[PDB]
């Protein structure tokens, strides 16, 4: 059981995600693999693992 | 009383003390700052944590 997920928001500032920057790098420095639903439409629920 | 204190509370040249002081922290647009070209303070500032 060494993978076990992980919840958090950002409602405070203590957690920020931003988009990754698209120079082939992954965030520069200092930061951890996030995933997030993001809608697409208003009906549907279909979110990628950005 | 008011002249004295007028006098040696005046407008203070001290508008930084180093990398903690809490006016450097903030990038707000009224006060304007930033390293001439790419040399060691742009490697210092990426190389910090926060």
């Amino acid at each position: 059981d060494n993978h076990l997920s992980i919840v958090t928001l950002e409602e405070a500032p203590f957690v920020i995600v931003e988009d990754i920057d698209p120079l082939t790098e992954t965030c520069v420095r200092n930061t951890v693999p996030c995933r997030k639903f993001v809608k697409i439409n208003n009906s549907t629920n279909e979110g990628m693992n950005v | 009383a008011n002249l004295a204190a007028f006098l040696v509370l005046d407008r203070p040249e001290e508008r930084i003390t180093g990398i903690n002081d809490p006016r450097l922290r903030n990038p707000s647009d009224k006060f304007i700052y930033a390293t001439v070209k790419q040399s060691s303070v742009d490697i210092y500032f990426r190389r910090q944590v926060c």
